[PDB]
């Protein structure tokens, strides 16, 4: 678990999932 | 160094779409994530989203086929808007702050069960002023540094 990486990954996922 | 970091973030994002952890993203997984974040993609839309990046025609997205797709994206005139759209998804009550409960809800949608400690750590990383919630600025800085 890397908190920074996880949060960035989730933001990118959210960006892709919403365009 | 920035590229090393970026590939790891991309692998993380890949892993969040890959709900079942089998190492590939299916149309069903994409649809489940999109719906859980509110949206309503059609079947035709989900299939189009796969079909453009599915270089071997097997109907699923492996990490290179996801990673190439990030290799195409460029900084553009919608780049900051895209981050703002994402912030708005996290901010479920629309008060301009991401609380722990909101962050945790998103992560659960992405197939992650985080401990209280893990959610706290994530808030701490992004919480600039230390009030225990994440402002838009906190969120933007995450994607800058
Ligand atoms: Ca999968
Ligand atoms: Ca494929
Ligand atoms: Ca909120
Ligand atoms: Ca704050």
């Amino acid at each position: 678990f890397n908190a920074r990486r996880k949060l960035k990954g989730a933001i990118l996922t959210t960006m892709l999932a919403t365009r | 160094q920035l590229t090393e970091e970026q590939i790891a973030e991309f692998k993380e994002a890949f892993s969040l779409f890959d709900k079942d952890g089998d190492g590939t993203i299916t149309t069903k997984e994409l649809g489940t994530v999109m719906r859980s974040l509110g949206q309503n993609p059609t079947e035709a839309e989900l299939q189009d989203m796969i079909n453009e990046v599915d270089a071997d025609g097997n109907g699923t997205i492996d990490f290179p086929e996801f990673l190439t797709m990030m290799a195409r994206k460029m900084k553009d005139t919608d780049s900051e808007e895209e981050i703002r759209e994402a912030f708005r998804v996290f901010d479920k009550d629309g008060n301009g702050y991401i609380s722990a409960a909101e962050l945790r809800h998103v992560m659960t949608n992405l197939g992650e069960k985080l401990t209280d400690e893990e959610v706290d750590e994530m808030i701490r990383e992004a919480d600039i002023d230390g009030d225990g919630q994440v402002n838009y600025e906190g969120f933007v800085q995450m994607m800058t540094a």
